[PDB]
């Protein structure tokens, strides 16, 4: 109990590389990667609109190479814009894990870094996305000026330019997985088609 | 019976061709106009006079009445007072605001009685660690950014500070004023006849 | 130019031209002027040369 | 590795990840060969609990919250939130504040219709107009950011006894400039678009509600006025400073996506008339003129009167709304907003309920998809102007 | 000059089995055309991103290189280093093969792109007909990308892609048919040498049909159905991540520079600075063995080919942001209901005019 | 000159506190941090606008007060010194610990002088402060650039 | 279809991972503590977490297999993980990854 929430204090110090050729090639590996980030077209709530304003002509993130992508397979950056309720939290983790490994996260708006104005007396909003996925950059503010989203992009580019090709080991998932039988009465799914063809829609009960 | 159908087909096809040619001409015209893009990192857009940025806190003016905590939508500002016993004076020990939870509605700045709390034009907050967004009583003053006093940024006014008739703020002279006269000037003119 | 004084802004190339405020804090040669007006007290930093200590 | 085709109705999930601006909506839809048998819309992916929050926040603490139900225009819902306790307390709003409120609501209606118009034209065509609305939608952002603190939503510019503060100095002239620069383009839209025969046959007869079924299904918005009902809460309720301006409540008769588009464009065009008619008639005119008159003679003169103030008496954050329920309403961009405030004796209300227009216009998604096509799903979605922020309550 | 003559002669001067020298030269043009195709792809990506920005009062990539010149390089190198995913129950071998079958025959059709006479890889006797035959393998690639997926989202996209690429193959062939009627043959050099003083002025309907059919090869926003983001997420591409997706991203712009060059050579001509240049006997140049005049006219021909290829690349990526999309059924009515009848009519008209007035045809 | 050697690390080891002048696009200074990290130095960037006295946060302890929002009456945390705690948690063969400050423009000349002086004492501790500026990634000792 | 409770450093599913897939089963309740390696683990701590998971899935379960109950189990597992991290049995990773202290900052236990 000396220091609560302690740190690792690891061993086997770095095993990093030094020769000029490999670091010069790492320079290109990191330049190609940070100057062509493709965000996922993913909005949930208010902040998305400012993100869309960041797409528009008034100031587009097309420069420094950002092209919004629809499927997560081609996306390498998810700018989480909007409040994430408990109904949709697993719908985000999925979209995050369903997306190639050299990937990044930006939590924009107050509702994705601490819960925001809903951090009190709300029973459905996830109080920050940092408890769902590994956020890289936080920008505060109900809807942040779309030249603050670009400031977050600057601070994310200067973080991407830091990576090391001799360090991509800290990029896989360890998968410490277990198993335990249960007895819990599987129920039928209550979410199917059958909205207008349902028998209760066609005639009132006697 | 069959000729009317064909004349309708022709009147539809030629119309669809003209209404594509017109759009083609409009788009080919659009690429002559100057881009409205505000090239942010080197052309930062100077904010308004009421823009609600980061909160600024003057430790010396605070009297610890906690109205900032009371009119806050989420009771955010942490105020730690101790109530010294000289005669009745409250003493401030730590004022803070978690700007990660902040909403930037500035109700706190509206109801500060002592003008101890103000808004700024710092919209460029971003960190790698949200625990670094909790501002001490000292990290809050810090003399705001002032985009204009930046050697690598050409400030660009927004639509409300451009002279009459002007729409964009890119190719602007060095002597423009907002839109009209201020009240003191109008009163001075009315003073002389 | 000292804190607490009421000042005006004399710089035709600024959005806060001919505004009047009160000096809240001065550090490193630059000042911070608070314009109490509208609804939310604004605070912006000016150089020591873009002011004038109005009486 | 395959999907094993079989002769059944196929169910497809246009799930929460909509790569568009139509919020988060799931829409499990089944189809029999490029038709629609029935769809089950799964709303709720943005329910943050505004109704339970409103019961625990005082009014000025809750007024920043409201700018979220139906993002866009984040001043309609501010207007109804201000009107709710204002009516119970019977607090009189001055006329200048009423004119500023009218101007803000009309600019917000224009912005709402622009935000609806962009992705609508995108889903029935090209992606360039999305870059044109946001060139035209920014000129209103930059007017809000002068008047109130921020851009669109999180303005909290409204107050119970009026409006948080007067306009800036060079504001009326610049709003005039914007109106004169924008009014030709609401018609330039119908010039560059709305006449492509392929584009008008696309939404010619897809989506349809009879006048007698839109009343039954409660489609308060322009979805009603597109079905031949000359009825908007601005002329039937005599909203605050109306009957002081000319009125052409636009209505179509067929009740289809094309009718919705036409009504929305004519309404966006009438909003500019309302704004230009109010601007020339503020109780005090532009704020620099009013301030000059007040500093020249308004020490005691009539220019310092109650009818020329931006607010009534400034109220404490402990307003303590009185006892007694009632239902308030405002004709927003998507139709009628409704707050069924109750209140018992204190600052915290009792059952602050929100009646959003999109929540009722969305009830006929299945009826409007009664076997139309698989392709006109997005057009019917865009014809309703769905905003999931107003589908949380 | 005849660089081939000099190469084979200087290589045979030191022995090396003269017949073997001719085998040691094939890689030279076989990779010069690869170089120009890759540069054309980079140019097409850059032009799209920088012209769509000008059309919309915007600025394209500007922080990559001086003018965003390095933007396609970055977008390619990123997709190289990206982790590739192969979903749970998808097939393992038709997956990694779709994006290659949709690409190999698009590259192979560069045999027939002239860039001036004696400046092309092996002017073939089948020429444009070989291209018509080779452009029919990509639908197999799309069906392969759709069949090898556990995603019913993307099988429906592969089907509607393979059903659009076959709808615009009959009119695309009936336009080249009318061109080959006048051209007396099928080889591209023999097709273009009939312009000795342009086919667009005598085939004003076949030009329209050819151009529309080529733009409707699942390429441009006029159609681009399997890429139409809003109606469906990327169609069949929705599951490819690294270089496998870059093969789609790349095989769609090379399939555009190719079509631009082909419209140029069919209806305009990769030669002929408009005046009948080869009647520049007024400078008394002995072209025949003029050591230069040869290089001067080579440069003129290359420039005149690239001008008219860039004209159509520009016009295609301009129509992308001008013409509204059609659902899928307004698309399949262009072919088989408007383009196929008009193609047949143009063919019959060219036949009637060639039988009646054999001069000028 | 489009590719850099290791002069940055030598200059940091010599001066102790540098003051970068990165271009305002932020993708061309990360390679210098990677050069630093490849030598043995460990970095930790903490976005200067958000630290306190810079002496209570770096050297001494300081009581962080989290955001109670109506619940959970005021509580302090006392997080350990952001430097003395990271000098103990260095990897086995670590050449030192350099401190990266992203938005150095917000600090004042007094705080810059303090950060410069702190490098001489407290041995295994260098400082880089990205004061905004020039269109090329140039550096300059932090003892200079002030007064 | 799967039924899962996926949060940071806890991932409960309703199937059996045979080689990397999931294969919904209706009684396996797999668990995937800390995939992204926010923390550094030991052999004793992982055993404690597995034991807690077992006594949480077995000793208290006769209810439905709705996603509500799966979330209710995952929440308790994550509270247990946070308690382990508070007591000091485990610690943050400190590696060159994102390093955002999602479970709290290090404090000094005054
Ligand atoms: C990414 C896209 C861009 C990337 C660039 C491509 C990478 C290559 C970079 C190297 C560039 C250096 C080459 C210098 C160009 C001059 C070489 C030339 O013109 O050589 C031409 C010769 C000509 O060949 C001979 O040409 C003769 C006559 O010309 C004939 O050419 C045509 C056929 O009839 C015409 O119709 C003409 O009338 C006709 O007479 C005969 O046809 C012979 O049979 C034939 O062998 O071919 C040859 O070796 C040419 C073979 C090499 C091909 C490379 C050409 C590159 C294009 C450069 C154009 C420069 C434009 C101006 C530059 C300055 C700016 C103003
Ligand atoms: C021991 C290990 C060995 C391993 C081998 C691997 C190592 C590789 C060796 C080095 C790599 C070099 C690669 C390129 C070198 C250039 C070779 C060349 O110059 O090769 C020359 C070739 C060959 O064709 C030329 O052909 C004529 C000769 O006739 C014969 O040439 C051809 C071959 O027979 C045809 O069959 C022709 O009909 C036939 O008659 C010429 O006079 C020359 O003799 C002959 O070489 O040129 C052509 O093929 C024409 C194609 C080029 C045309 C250029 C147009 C350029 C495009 C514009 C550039 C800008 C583009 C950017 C914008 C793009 C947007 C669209
Ligand atoms: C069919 C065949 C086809 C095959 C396909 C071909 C594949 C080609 C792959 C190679 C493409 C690489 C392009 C790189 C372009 C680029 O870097 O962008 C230019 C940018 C622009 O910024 C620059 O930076 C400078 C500022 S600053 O100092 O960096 O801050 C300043 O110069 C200005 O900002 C700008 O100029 O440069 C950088 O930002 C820094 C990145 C450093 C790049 C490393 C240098 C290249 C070395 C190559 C490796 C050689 C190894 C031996 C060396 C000892
Ligand atoms: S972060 Fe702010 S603006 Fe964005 S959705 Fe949440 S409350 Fe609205
Ligand atoms: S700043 Fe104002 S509201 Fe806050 S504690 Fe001080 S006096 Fe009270
Ligand atoms: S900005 Fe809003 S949340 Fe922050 S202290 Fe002021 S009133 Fe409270």
């Amino acid at each position: 109990p000396a220091i609560l929430n302690p740190i690792a204090r690891p061993e086997v110090p770095q095993e990093l590389a030094e020769n000029i050729i490999l670091t010069s090639l790492n320079d290109v590996y990191d330049w190609a990667r940070l100057s062509s980030l493709w965000p996922l077209m993913y909005g949930t709530a208010c902040c998305f609109i400012e993100f869309a304003a960041m797409i528009g002509s008034r100031f587009d993130f097309d420069r420094f190479g950002l092209v919004p992508r629809n499927s997560p397979r081609q996306a390498d950056l998810i700018i989480t814009s909007g409040t994430i309720t408990m109904k949709m939290a697993p719908a985000l983790v999925r979209l995050y894990e369903q997306m190639p490994s050299p990937k990044y996260v930006i939590a924009m708006g107050a509702c994705t870094i601490t819960g925001g104005m809903f951090s009190s007396d709300s029973y459905s909003a996830v109080r920050g996305v940092d408890k769902l996925i590994p956020v890289d950059v936080y920008l505060p503010g109900c809807p942040p000026r779309p030249e603050a989203i670009m400031d977050a992009i600057v601070k994310l580019r200067k973080k991407i330019a830091n990576e090391h090709i001799n360090e991509r080991g800290n990029l896989a998932q360890t998968h410490r997985l277990f198993t335990a039988k249960h007895k819990m009465k599987p129920v039928p799914p209550i979410l199917t088609g059958q909205y207008l063809n349902a028998p209760s829609r066609q005639a009132p009960p006697p | 019976k069959f000729l009317n159908q064909i004349t309708n087909y022709a009147k539809e096809a030629v119309q669809s061709a003209k209404y594509i040619g017109q759009g083609l001409s409009v788009t080919f015209d659009h690429m002559r106009r100057r881009p409205i893009t505000v090239q942010y990192p080197y052309e930062k857009l100077i904010p308004s006079e009421r823009f609600r940025g980061r909160i600024h806190f003057e430790f010396d003016k605070c009297i610890a009445c906690e109205v900032c905590v009371r009119v806050c939508p989420i009771n955010l500002p942490v105020v730690d007072w101790v109530f010294n016993k000289e005669l009745k004076k409250k003493e401030l020990k730590h004022y803070s605001i978690d700007f990660g939870v902040c909403i930037f509605c500035a109700n706190c700045v509206e109801y500060c009685p002592t003008n101890c709390l103000s808004v700024t034009e710092e919209y460029e907050l971003a960190t790698y660690d949200r625990h670094e967004l909790n501002y001490d009583s000292v990290a809050m003053g810090r003399i705001p950014y002032k985009v204009t006093q930046d050697p690598m940024v050409t400030p660009i006014r927004e639509f409300a500070y451009l002279p009459a008739g002007v729409m964009s703020g890119h190719d602007l002279p060095a002597g423009a004023q907002r839109a009209g006269e201020r009240p003191e000037a109008i009163a001075n003119t009315a003073k002389s006849s | 130019i000292l804190p607490g004084m009421t000042v005006k802004v004399t710089n035709p190339n600024d959005t806060y031209y001919q505004f009047q405020g009160i000096v809240q804090r001065i550090t490193d040669g630059k000042v911070a002027v608070l314009f109490e007006g509208g609804n939310w007290d604004k605070l912006v930093t000016f150089q020591a040369s873009e002011l004038e200590p109005v009486v | 590795p395959k999907i094993e085709t079989r002769t059944e109705p196929m169910v497809i999930n246009m799930g929460p990840h909509h790569p568009s601006m139509h919020g988060v909506l799931r829409l499990m839809v089944t189809l029999d060969g490029e038709d629609v048998i029935d769809c089950e819309p799964v709303i709720g992916y943005l329910h943050r609990g505004m109704e339970k929050i409103a019961e625990n926040r005082t009014n000025i603490m809750f007024i920043p919250y409201v700018s979220r139900w139906d993002y866009a225009a984040g001043m309609f819902n501010e207007a109804v939130t201000v009107n709710a306790p204002e009516k119970l307390a019977g607090i009189p709003v001055p006329k200048r504040a009423s004119y500023i409120r009218v101007i803000m609501l009309e600019l917000n209606r224009i912005a709402n219709h622009l935000l609806w118009l962009g992705p609508f034209l995108a889903d029935v065509g090209a992606q360039t107009p999305f870059f044109y609305i946001f060139r035209e939608r920014e000129y209103i952002y930059d007017l809000f950011e002068a008047a109130t603190g921020m851009r669109f939503i999180n303005n909290n510019y409204f107050r119970i006894g009026g409006v948080a503060a007067d306009l800036t100095y060079g504001w009326v002239t610049k709003c005039r400039d914007f109106c004169d620069y924008f009014l030709p383009k609401v018609d330039e839209y119908e010039r560059l678009i709305t006449n492509n025969p392929i584009f008008v046959r696309r939404l010619q007869g897809v989506g349809k509600i009879s006048r007698e079924e839109a009343i039954n299904w409660g489609l308060s918005g322009p979805m009603l006025r597109a079905s031949g009902v000359k009825w908007d809460l601005r002329k039937v309720d005599h909203y605050e400073c109306y009957d002081d301006f000319d009125w052409d409540v636009p209505v179509a008769t067929e009740g289809d996506c094309l009718a919705r588009y036409i009504v929305r464009i004519q309404e966006m065009r009438e909003s500019v008339k309302i704004i230009r008619q109010a601007l020339d008639g503020l109780p005090g005119g532009p704020y620099e003129n009013l301030e000059a008159k007040r500093m020249l003679e308004g020490a005691k003169s009539e220019w310092n009167g109650f009818d020329y103030q931006y607010i009534g008496k400034k109220l404490s954050p402990t307003f303590k709304i009185p006892k007694g329920e009632h239902y308030v309403r405002v004709e927003s961009g998507k139709g009628e907003l409704g707050i069924y405030l109750i209140g018992d004796d204190n600052v915290f209300p009792w059952r602050w309920k929100i009646r959003p227009p999109d929540f009722n216009n969305l009830q006929v998604l299945p009826q409007l998809l009664k076997g139309m096509k698989v392709a006109d799903i997005v057009a019917i979605l865009g014809s309703i102007d769905v905003i999931m922020g107003s589908v949380d309550r | 000059i005849d660089l081939q003559g000099q190469f084979i002669s200087a290589l045979q001067s030191l022995g090396l089995s003269h017949d073997l020298a001719k085998l040691l030269w094939l890689p030279l043009p076989m990779l010069m055309m690869l170089i120009v195709a890759t540069v054309g792809v980079l140019v097409a990506v850059w032009l799209e991103r920088k012209i769509s920005a000008a059309v919309q009062q915007r600025i394209g990539p500007e922080y990559i290189g001086p003018l965003g010149i390095l933007a396609p390089l970055a977008d390619g190198l990123k997709l190289i280093f990206k982790e590739d995913v192969l979903p749970a129950n998808s097939d393992r071998w038709l997956f990694t093969l779709g994006p290659a079958v949709v690409v190999i025959p698009v590259f192979l059709s560069y045999i027939i792109v002239p860039f001036g006479q004696n400046l092309l890889i092996s002017n073939l006797a089948m020429g444009v007909f070989l291209w018509i035959a080779l452009s029919s393998i990509a639908p197999i690639g799309l069906l392969m990308a759709g069949y090898a997926s556990n995603n019913k989202y993307s099988l429906l996209g592969g089907l509607r892609a393979a059903a659009q690429s076959i709808s615009y193959e009959i009119p695309l062939a009936l336009a080249v048919l009318a061109v080959a009627m006048m051209s007396n043959g099928l080889g591209t050099v023999e097709i273009v040498e009939q312009q000795s003083q342009w086919n667009v002025w005598r085939q004003p309907i076949g030009f329209l049909v050819f151009w529309i059919a080529a733009l409707a090869e699942c390429e441009r926003l006029p159609f681009d159905l399997p890429e139409a983001e809003e109606e469906l997420v990327a169609g069949y591409q929705t599951e490819y991540a690294g270089m496998k997706f870059a093969l789609f991203y790349l095989g769609a712009y090379v399939n555009l520079v190719l079509s631009a060059l082909l419209v140029s050579v069919l209806y305009f001509g990769g030669w002929s600075f408009p005046i009948p240049l080869e009647t520049i006997a007024n400078l008394l140049g002995v072209s025949e063995t003029n050591p230069f005049l040869q290089i001067a006219f080579a440069v003129l021909g290359i420039t005149m080919t690239l001008i008219k290829a860039y004209f159509f690349v520009f016009l295609a990526i301009l129509l992308r942001w001008t013409v509204p999309r059609v659902r899928i059924d307004q698309l399949l009515d262009l072919g088989w209901k408007f383009l196929l009848p008009v193609g047949l009519v143009n063919l019959l008209l060219t036949a009637g005019l060639k039988l009646a007035f054999p001069v000028a045809f | 000159g489009l590719l850099a050697g290791y002069q940055f690390v030598k200059d940091l080891e010599s001066a102790g506190a540098l003051a970068l002048f990165v271009p305002p696009e932020g993708g061309f200074e990360g390679r210098y941090q990677r050069r630093l990290r490849s030598k043995g130095y460990t970095t930790l960037p903490m976005s200067a606008p958000g630290l306190g006295d810079l002496a209570a946060y770096l050297t001494q302890e300081h009581g962080i007060r989290p955001a109670h929002t109506g619940k959970e009456d005021i509580r302090v945390y006392f997080q350990p010194p952001l430097v003395t705690y990271h000098l103990e948690n260095l990897p086995p063969n670590a050449k030192g610990l350099v401190l990266w400050l992203i938005d150095g423009k917000r600090l004042s000349k007094q705080e810059f002088a303090y950060l410069a002086q702190l490098t001489q004492t407290l041995p295994k501790f260098k400082v880089v402060v990205e004061v905004g500026g020039d269109r090329v990634v140039r550096w300059e000792p932090l003892a200079d650039w002030v007064a | 279809m799967l039924l899962k409770s996926t949060t940071r450093h806890v991932h409960i599913y309703a199937g059996h991972v045979v080689d990397g897939e999931v294969h919904p089963d209706t009684e396996t309740l797999t668990l995937n503590v800390d995939p992204d390696n926010e923390l550094e683990w030991n052999e004793a701590a992982l055993a404690k977490v597995e034991a807690k998971f077992r006594e949480l899935v077995a000793n208290a379960a006769g209810e439905d297999l709705t996603e509500y109950n799966l979330r209710r189990i995952g929440s308790d597992l994550e509270h247990f993980i946070r308690s382990l991290l508070m007591q000091g049995e485990i610690g943050y990773n400190l590696n060159s990854r994102v390093r955002n202290y999602s479970l709290g900052i290090p404090r000094v236990n005054h």
